[PDB]
RNA sequence: UCGAAGGUGGGAUCGGCGAUUGGGACGAAGUCGUAACAAGGUAGCCGUACCGGAAGGUGCGGCUGGAUC
RNA sequence: GCUCGUAGGUGGUUUGUCGCGUUGUUCGUGAAAUCUCACGGCUUAACUGUGAGCGUGCGGGCGAUACGGGCAGACUAGAGUACUGCAGGGGAGACUGGAAUUCCUGGUGUAGCGGUGGAAUGCGCAGAUAUCAGGAGGAACACCGGUGGCGAAGGCGGGUCUCUGGGCAGUAACUGACGCUGAGGAGCGAAAGCGUGGGGAGCGAACAGGAUUAGAUACCCUGGUAGUCCACGCCGUAAACGGUGGGUACUAGGUGUGGGUUUCCUUCCUUGGGAUCCGUGCCGUAGCUAACGCAUUAAGUACCCCGCCUGGGGAGUACGGCC
RNA sequence: CAGCUUGUUGGUGGGGUGACGGCCUACCAAGGCGACGACGGGUAGCCGGCCUGAGAGGGUGUCCGGCCACACUGGGACUGA
RNA sequence: GCGGAGUGAUCUACCCAUGGCCAGGGUGAAGCGCGGGUAAGACCGCGUGGAGGCCCGAACCCACUUAGGUUGAAGACUGAG
């Protein structure tokens, strides 16, 4: 989706009255200026200012490479 | 007198099944 | 069926080192082999379920094995799925 | 152009009533039986099927939450 | 009901790293009021004010890596493969064996047979029952047979052949955590039942007659249809029960029985004694239990995951929906 | 309540805004959300607090205070920071 | 009306042999391919295909309704459906 990247984020947080420990995720957007990305592809991002209806993130550094 | 629970339920299904029969014809078959 | 003159033919061919019994790609080639007389075995005699159920069994331990290949290593998952057929 | 309201229409969905009809619960010193509890007078239950005013009966398989040697 | 398996949850031993969880400290925030502690004043109180906690949480920095988590690895102990053996009614298909029941044909032979608590209906005198020979057909497979074996469960035995599944033991050859469980889901799932087509001996819901009885829509008798059998689909339920979900570890023993392996009198044959693995029973200690009882096959001691319960009826019913 | 989404998901050039932004528009691709509950149905202002409780919890959101929404019902602009 | 003997299936009923005819639209069965799904299938989605006493509708074959005709144009028709 043109320009667009997909990071599915991560996140464990303390069940709040049985303790347990959930591990919840995320599906969130942010910026490619170059359309290059596998499938897979560990990569850090930060905010930004809204690029779209639901653009809140942007790619920094790409690590690992999708193999 | 484990068994007269299963009575209970035994003459409750019994009714049951009997009005299916009595009903399973357009007295019960168009509803 | 598989007699041990019929298991080192692909042995040989599917196993890593002259004696590799015992890897991944070993194990999915012997249990395809299985599967593949048995789904025969199952075409002839269609309601022969208690084997059937055998067949299905294999069939999961297979699963089990290729999701370990795939995630194990990739590139001998796809060696292995182009030189014995998925999907 | 968009636009609330309004109009037209076919659906969706939530309710009320409804001749008639079905079961449920609770009531009373009613009528017909006696099905279960003892081997409860044919051991009893489970599923299923058929039959019977009614409890129930019977068939098939099963259980002991029954017996016998 | 049972199993497989999706998401998820959970996960053996070890090395190094990250420091997300976790954890330490500080900073900031966590308004005021409220609540708590101490004083102060409204005559005390309620109420108020001031100072100190609360503000459990969150964000930043600086520490840590014991445990959990990510990553890069390693090991064989869990798991799986290989090899050698082993037991078995595990399953499917085809062919096939004998007893027995029924019927038919004939031989004999005559007045009963059958059945019951006692009878009658009924069968027979047109030749029944009985007996002999032959034949047709269907179903179930005596003795083996067990308290046993196998299968996830449901279930599974006449024999032979063909195909086929699982399980157990031993070697340590191999892989190297690949495991456990499993919401949903899928498959299998006694009997009854349903569809189509076969088959139909015996049995036998329904039905009919006889009997019993106050009645007898029953129990008993005489017949007897579906069904029971087969092929292929459907059904998806059972006291589908051990009324006990799966996995794993540990916690006296005693005694059977089933399948392996291994050491001592080893040729004293004894096919005794001991050890070990996997079953399968009984009895029993600790422990547990309301008690009954369970008790290394736990209902004990623990951990992981799932299913389920929250008084009895109404009701596993109505409505909706799916099949 | 299992399929919801077409300006929906993204991009480009524009427009528009105080400001990023499908906020809007022309074109292009066909994406985004969801069993961690989308979409839907019902109910409801939320909170520091208040009630209860040993606490965790359960009930509740009235005085005070903070935030939001509304102003007969529904739709829209103007001035002006 | 009865009987005997003949005549008739150039009408009509059925059948037999051999020919002919059915504008134009529409729908979209089996089968066959590709893809998804899983181990394999089921199954599903697309195409393709062109089935059917299939649909609409001329010719053609009928004859439902209605009006007309009813010393008819016609001893059974015409018009409109
Ligand atoms: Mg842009
Ligand atoms: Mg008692
Ligand atoms: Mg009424
Ligand atoms: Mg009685
Ligand atoms: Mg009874
Ligand atoms: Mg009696
Ligand atoms: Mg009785
Ligand atoms: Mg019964
Ligand atoms: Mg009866
Ligand atoms: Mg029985
Ligand atoms: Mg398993
Ligand atoms: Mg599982
Ligand atoms: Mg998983
Ligand atoms: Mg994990
Ligand atoms: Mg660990
Ligand atoms: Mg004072
Ligand atoms: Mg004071
Ligand atoms: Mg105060
Ligand atoms: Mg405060
Ligand atoms: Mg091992
Ligand atoms: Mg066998
Ligand atoms: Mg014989
Ligand atoms: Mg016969
Ligand atoms: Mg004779
Ligand atoms: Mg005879
Ligand atoms: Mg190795
Ligand atoms: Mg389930
Ligand atoms: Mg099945
Ligand atoms: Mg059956
Ligand atoms: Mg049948
Ligand atoms: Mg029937
Ligand atoms: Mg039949
Ligand atoms: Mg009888
Ligand atoms: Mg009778
Ligand atoms: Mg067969
Ligand atoms: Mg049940
Ligand atoms: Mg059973
Ligand atoms: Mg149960
Ligand atoms: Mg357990
Ligand atoms: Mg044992
Ligand atoms: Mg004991
Ligand atoms: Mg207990
Ligand atoms: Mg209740
Ligand atoms: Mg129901
Ligand atoms: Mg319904
Ligand atoms: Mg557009
Ligand atoms: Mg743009
Ligand atoms: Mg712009
Ligand atoms: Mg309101
Ligand atoms: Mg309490
Ligand atoms: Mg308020
Ligand atoms: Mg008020
Ligand atoms: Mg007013
Ligand atoms: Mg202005
Ligand atoms: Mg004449
Ligand atoms: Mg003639
Ligand atoms: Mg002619
Ligand atoms: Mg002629
Ligand atoms: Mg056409
Ligand atoms: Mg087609
Ligand atoms: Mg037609
Ligand atoms: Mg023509
Ligand atoms: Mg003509
Ligand atoms: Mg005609
Ligand atoms: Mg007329
Ligand atoms: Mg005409």
């Amino acid at each position: 989706m043109q320009k667009t990247i997909v990071v599915e984020l991560e996140d464990r947080m303390r069940h709040p009255l049985y303790g347990k420990i959930i591990r919840t995720t995320k599906k969130v957007k942010a910026h490619d200026e170059d359309s290059v990305a596998g499938i897979g592809d560990r990569v850090s991002l930060m905010e930004t200012r809204p690029l779209s209806a639901t653009k809140r993130w942007r790619l920094v550094e790409i690590l690992e490479k999708a193999k | 007198g484990s068994v007269i629970k299963k009575r209970r339920k035994r003459m409750s299904k019994k009714k049951h099944r009997k009005l299916l029969r009595r009903t399973r014809v357009q007295r019960r078959k168009l509803g | 069926a598989l007699t041990a003159e019929q298991k080192k033919e692909i042995l040989r061919s599917y196993g890593l080192h002259e004696t590799d019994t015992g890897s991944p790609e070993a194990q999915i080639a012997l249990l395809t082999k299985r599967i593949a007389d048995l789904t025969e075995h199952l075409k002839v005699h269609k309601h022969d379920h208690h084997s059937r159920r055998g067949l299905l069994l294999l069939v999961g331990r297979r699963r089990r094995l290729i999701k370990y290949i795939s995630q194990i290593d990739v590139e001998r998952y796809r060696s292995l799925i182009e030189r014995l057929g998925l999907r």
